[PDB]
Parts: C-alpha cells; structure tokens; sequence
C-alpha cells in the first residue's frame, strides 16, 4: 500500500479509507467495508491524490487488473491528508467526490502521470491525455484526448521546466506546452540516445530538473552493463535557456533529488570543531 | 441433449458464500456462460467454468441460470477487397469486417 | 577574409549529422561538459556524502527531502526507503520509521 | 547481427502482412524480395536506389544554352560503401538526355568521380546496389568550364 | 493571513502552515469585521474562509496581489488566485509552476503588470502563465 | 564567384516542375531514399520474419 | 571533447590540403588541457590521432 506519513506522526501508517467502498444492502441499508487494493504510482495534483494500474479487489477476491482505472481522493486538510477515496459516497440517503473515468487507449499500463499549470498530463506510452479540474459537479474531471502517437516511456521519465513538460516518446524528446509538441533531439541526438537506452535497460531511464544550473538531463543505464541492472551510469543533459546538449556520468545512481548538506556542508562555525582536529578522522574533502 | 440442475433453491446472507455445479446429460465438452437477471447482488469469478462461487452482497430475489453452449468450428468470408481493421478499446480488440 | 571561431558554447553536441557540414562551434561527441551561451568547462565531478555513518552502508532506491515535521523543529530531514525499510535522518541519528 | 541499429527504445520493428505467404519487414538492412509470375517463386536481390535529376543549366551560375564542359564531381559522403555513379546531358532542355559514363565511387579509396561531357544541359543519376554499404552523400561539388553557343 | 497557528479548545495548538483565511469585504474608513469561516450557521454575501493548499516544503511564507489575480509563494509550487463576485467557491487556486518560489517573505514586488520574484536560483519576471530569466 | 552544391537532403524530389528552374539540391525522381536535412543515403531494405 | 570532419568549406575547398601550425584559444581561469589532433585524407573516416 502507499503507507502515507502522516505530518503530525512519527511513523508510517496506510492511507486511511484506502479500499473504502459503500455498499447498500436490501431496503437501502448502507455499510463500508475494505477491500484489497494495490496501486503502481501516486501523485499529488489539485489538493487531491491519484492512482495508476490499480489492482482494486471485492468480495470473491480474484483480483481483476483494471491497468485503465484511476481514482481520486477528496480535498486536503489542515496538515494531514484525503480520507475518502469511496467512488461510491453519497448513497446513505455536497461537495468532497472522488472517482475515476476508466480511460480507453492502447497498450494501456498507465504508467505516469504529471500536472502542468492545473491541467493534468496523464501518459501510458501511447495516446495521452489531459485533465481539466470543474469547481464541483457530476464530473469533476473531463479527460480529453490529445496525442495519437505521443506517449512517456518509463514511470518518471517527466518533468516540468517551463510551463511545459520534458517527455521521452519512444523515439526521441519532446517539449510541449499544450495542444503542441516540438522534438528537442530531431536529428542531432536521436540515434545516438536510442542506441543507447536501447541495448541495456531502456525502463531504468529517469529525468531529474537541475533548476540550481537551468539543465534537464535524462539517466539511463550504460552501455556495457549487467541486464539486471537499473543504477543509471550515464546522463544526457540539456540547457532550455540555450539549446545545447551535452553528456556526462554518475555515479550509478538508482534514485536522485534536492536536499540541503550536512551540517559540515550547511555552513559551519568556528566554534563547532570541538571534537575535529587537523588530523582529517575520515573527513578531507572540506 | 436436456440439462438438469440438482439445486433449484437457496436461502443466503450478506456475506456467506455458496458454490454451484452445471452438470449436462452426456458427459461431452461444452462452453458455459452464466447470467443474472438482476444486476448485483451477487459476484462471479470464472463464469466459464462449471462451478461458480457467489457471494451475496444486498437484499432481494434472484434467479441465476447457466447457458450451456456446444461451440463448433465456424469459416467467415473476409475477402481481400474487405479486410480487417482492428481498432482498439479498453485493451480490447475487434474484428469490424463486411457481411460479418 | 576572416576566420573567426567564437561563441563555443552557443550550440554543443551535434551527431547524426554530417560532421563535415555542421559549423566550427559544434561538436560530434561531448562527455562531462558544460555550456553557457559563450563557454565550455569541465563539469562538476562526484563525491561520497554521508550525513551519519550507518547511512554508509545502505543501498537506497528514493528520498524526498522533508522541509518540517510536528515533531521536527525547524529543520529538514530526508525520507529514504530501501529494499525492505523506510528510514528517517536528520544529521544526528538514523531511525526506523517503517510502518509495524 | 550482433547489435541491429535501433529507432526505438523498447526496440520495436515494423512488420508487414505481404501477399507472398509470410510476414516482412519494411525497414532492415539491404535487401528487396521482388516476385516473379513465370516461375511462381520469390526472389531476393540487393536493394536498388536511384537518384535522378536532370535539366543543369547552371542559370545561376552562366548562361544556359553556354555549351559546358563537365570534368569532375567532389562529394563530401560519410560512411562505407560503393557507388555506382551515372552522368549525361543533350543538346536541349525538354529531353532526359542520354547517358555518356558510369564510375564506382568507393569510399576510403577514390576522392571523386571523373566524366568528360560538354553538352550544355547536364544530369547526373547515383546508384547503390551494393548489400554491405551503408555510405550517405551530403553534398557535391562538380568541377566545369564554359565553351561556346551555336 | 499565513501560516495560522489556529488553536482550539484543549488548546494544544497545531500549526497549519499551509492555511491561508481570508476576511469579509471593507467598510466606510474601517477594517473587516469577520474572520470566522463558520457563519452563516445560525439558521447573503460576506464569505469568509480558507482552502488548506497542498504543496512542497509548505511555510506559506510570501503572498502578494497583481491585477486582481493573487500569486502566492512558498519557496515552491506557486499558485494564482482567482476571485469569483459571489458563490460558494469564492476564490479558486490552481497550480501555476512547480519549481518557481519565493525566496524571502518580501522578495517580491509589482513593476509593471508582472512580479520580481527570486526563484532561489535567480531573478525571474513573469507577466502571468510565463516566466523568464532576468539573471 | 562560387559555386557550392550543400544540403542535398534539404529538399528532396520535384516533379510537376521545370527541371532547368529547380535548385542544385533537389532530384526530378528517387526511389528507397532517405533525406534529413543535410544528407541523403539508401533506405533500410527488407526482410521476412516469422 | 571531439569534432570531426573540418572542411573549411566556408573559407577555402575541402578537397583543398591545409597545412595546420597553430590553435589560438582564449580560455578562462586556471588549468592544465591537454589537446589532440590529427586528420585523414577522406571525409568518412575519423582521423588518426598525430
């Protein structure tokens, strides 16, 4: 399960109402009851959260893979998180609804998804969409197609930079604002990326938003590696300020992000080195 | 030839379960597809096999039946001047050639 | 005549293409290289960098860098998870706050 | 083949339903399977290309109907392989003028092709049969005088 | 207002960085007079209340106005404020970027139908839905 | 003067249209070729699978 | 850093043989590069290191 961390708790629980569904028995006489649900990714997106691939059991709990469904949680509170994701409220006889549009596409898995200025950005290696968010109302959210061909290729090969979205559609890069895509790699980088994302592992390649130096690079495994390998070794990074691409190496990274240093690294005092001398006690690189 | 069940009534609760089992005459391979006549109530799990589990769910009558099918080989006439076009929804595929 | 070669960082890598058809401020291959506009220098290497020293000894497969917690004063932390177990650091003490 | 070049990062290939009893591929290596009625059988045969173009009257340059005497072509290719270079012209401007040579441009070797023509309106084909080149032309350029009119 | 320490009875108070409540219309040379989200509970217009935004890093810290849109700034995920004339919904945020962010809580003014903000890389000077580089 | 013939793959084949008014990188035919904007090189033949 | 394939086909003709002496950069800050160089007769090939 997603085992959310509560703000004002000091370890991991499951998410609360996660399998949540109302059932009304004979005469209308409502009860709750919880079932096993398993989900792939969950994001955060118009005070809500979302679900992809989820694995939503019931009674006769032969699960049923539903690759296309997605569901969303009611609104926020103050310092904690939704719940209620009950697509099914409202039926004990205003506002606060969550659902899902089981979604109609090709090769399905609805791996990713991402938002973009308040319109979401859902991908599944093929036929992408867009989320546009009601005030309140039957449908909350109505998913409109946009791309026939356009589609990400890993879970977290996205990323915004720019009031758009760095994406990787089987062939190439692409940077679209809404309702356009552009190629950033058309025939400058193109067959030197795909070669080599392709021979290794090519779902192991991520992105990561380098705002410190205004660069978008995108991991992927080396080369001459193990198949059973995903610590990316490589990095193709790009500069949206002036259109350059360039390469580089990492050392094997499964994960990355943006954190402050230790307190040696976050600026020290004079005062501090109280138990440190100049005999570098496995510390030198200061 | 005639189909008979050895079960033809129940008495149930919300929450228990019960299995039942389609039996034909002759002791021949034949395809099966079980239907409701109201919707809910009830879940299936593997309609195409002989033994279905139901698990009751709300209030109210029903009446379940099994259609026992005996399948045979079947020849379409797609020509080539009316090929197939598989389009595809829900990761589901379809056929959509003329005269069939 | 003049044979200027300038801006060096205007444009970088450029393969696929005919390198005899591209101009003097490109080039066909680039590694650990970093371009503003006007430049190229040696990008920023790596380095270990542990915060305690039980961190390592772990393989980790994501973080995120938590800015506040009730419990937490005004300080940041790191949520990371591993293979089997979540755990919490703060530059004073690894915890394991892996749901029981 | 060891490593196939990929266009894809899941490495997927684009296949064909062919009348000749059989799935295909579109786009691989060098190669065209081209039927045969008489005998009923399938053949396969290097993959030919032709490029063609014709009427050039070197406007931009001098006078068309300038008669020009055309020695040498410099192309700048990138890669191996092994063309098969044809050249010609005619007296006019309405007519595909009649070949006149052919040269083998193998790359790594020669550094240019050499004809002799003097007709005013030249046109030059380019072919590659050729099953193990992978070569590529990204430009020319043809070495000519001017001789006279009329 | 933000970053409420809102308390309660059993007045343990729980802070709620990411609150944000916003007050009842002027009067004639006076300030409001109604903070409360909770009227109207008594059994038409004057809404008060709050919408407890979800974000990255939180604090809340900066918020400031711009041709009657809002734009408000927690270091990260900045947001615009929408402000409707009367309804149950009266001010509607959505997202607007996920890396912008102001720095401090007054690294931010209006010049000309814009913002000077600091995005803790750079200057940045963006006129609504577009954001640029002055640095 | 100069006379450079560069960018054959800028554009590619021009029928319909007078072959003594076209440019010196465009073809009056061509066949299993492929063009990206500065190069011109035999298309990727074909194959059985099974 | 690598470049192939310099023609000089903006200056001078490519075919043209152009005898190198010297590279004049204008760098930055402090440091030690080490340049390579080298060339070949044709146009496909990357060129031997000299």
């Amino acid at each position: 399960t997603p085992q959310v961390k509560e703000f004002e708790s000091e370890y991991f629980v499951d998410l609360p109402g996660w399998g949540e569904q109302t059932v009304v028995d004979n005469d209308g006489n409502p009860s709750v009851k919880k079932f096993n649900w398993k989900c792939e990714r969950v994001r955060s997106f118009n005070n809500r959260l979302f679900a992809l691939n989820m694995r939503e059991a019931n009674a006769s709990g032969v699960t049923t893979n539903y690759p296309l469904r997605l569901r969303w949680s009611n609104f926020a509170n103050e310092n904690k998180a939704p719940t209620l994701w009950d697509d099914f409220a409202y039926d004990r006889v205003e506002n606060g609804y969550a659902g899902y549009i089981d979604l109609a596409d090709s090769n399905g898995s609805l791996i990713d998804i991402l938002p973009l200025k308040d319109y979401l950005f859902v991908y599944t290696e093929f036929e992408t969409y867009i989320g546009s968010p009601t005030n309140n109302t039957y449908q909350p959210l109505m998913f409109k197609k946009l791309f026939n061909d356009s589609g990400i290729l890993a879970p977290e090969c996205v990323v915004e930079v720019e009031g758009s979205h760095f994406v990787v559609t089987q062939n190439d890069v692409i940077l679209h604002n809404g309702a356009t895509k552009k190629s950033i790699a058309s025939n400058r980088v193109k067959n030197m990326l795909i070669n080599e994302v392709c021979l290794v592992n090519p779902l192991a390649t991520r992105v990561h938003l380098h705002q410190d130096k205004k660069e978008v690079w995108v991991l992927y495994v080396g080369p001459g590696e193990p198949k059973e390998s995903f610590a990316c070794t490589k990095a193709a990074v790009w500069n949206y300020e002036f259109d350059t691409w360039s390469f580089r190496t990492i050392p094997y990274a499964q994960c990355i992000g943006l954190v402050d240093p230790p307190v040696l690294e976050r600026g020290p005092i004079w005062s501090d080195f109280q138990e440190i001398t100049w005999d570098d006690p496995s510390i030198k690189e200061l | 030839s005639s189909v008979t069940l050895d079960i033809v009534s129940a008495s149930l609760d919300v929450g228990e379960e019960i299995v039942i089992t389609a039996t034909a005459s002759p002791e021949g391979e034949y395809s099966y597809q079980w239907s409701v006549d109201k919707t809910g109530y009830v879940s299936t799990t593997s309609v195409t096999g002989k033994s279905i589990k139901l698990v009751a769910l709300r209030k109210g009558e029903i009446n379940v039946t099994c259609t026992v099918s005996q399948m045979t080989q079947k020849d379409y006439d797609a020509f080539d001047d009316y090929p197939w076009y598989h389009a595809v929804i829900s990761n589901c595929a379809v056929a959509t050639t003329h005269y069939e | 005549a003049l044979y200027p070669i300038k801006s060096l960082g205007a444009v970088g890598v450029i393969a696929d293409q005919a390198p005899t058809d591209l101009a003097p401020n490109a080039f066909t291959n680039a590694i650990n290289a970093r371009f503003v506009e006007q430049r190229v220098f040696k990008t920023g290497g790596n380095a270990p960098l542990s915060y305690v020293d039980e961190d390592k000894d772990l393989t980790p497969l994501s973080f995120v860098s938590m800015p506040f917690d009730y419990y937490s004063a005004g300080n940041s932390f790191l949520v990371v998870g591993t293979n089997k177990k979540l755990y919490k650091l703060t530059d004073e003490s690894l915890t394991d706050i892996s749901r029981k | 083949v060891w490593r196939k070049d990929a266009t894809n990062f899941r490495q997927r290939v684009t296949i064909v339903g062919s009348f000749l009893k059989g799935f295909y591929q579109v786009d691989v290596g060098a190669l065209d399977y081209f039927y045969d009625r008489l005998n009923d059988v399938v053949i396969e045969k290097p993959l030919e290309m032709r490029l063609e173009r014709t009427g050039i009257d070197f406007d931009n340059v001098t006078n068309e109907w300038n008669q020009k005497h055309i020695n040498r072509f410099r192309p700048q290719t990138t890669g191996s392989g092994t063309y098969i270079f044809e050249a010609g012209g005619s007296q006019f401007s309405n007519e595909y003028g009649h070949p006149h040579t052919s040269k083998t441009y193998t790359i790594g070797v020669d550094r240019h092709v050499s004809v002799r023509l003097n007709h005013p309106y030249l046109f030059y084909n380019v072919i590659d049969n050729d099953v193990n080149s992978n070569a590529a032309i990204n430009g020319l350029t043809i070495e000519f005088a001017v001789g006279g009119r009329r």
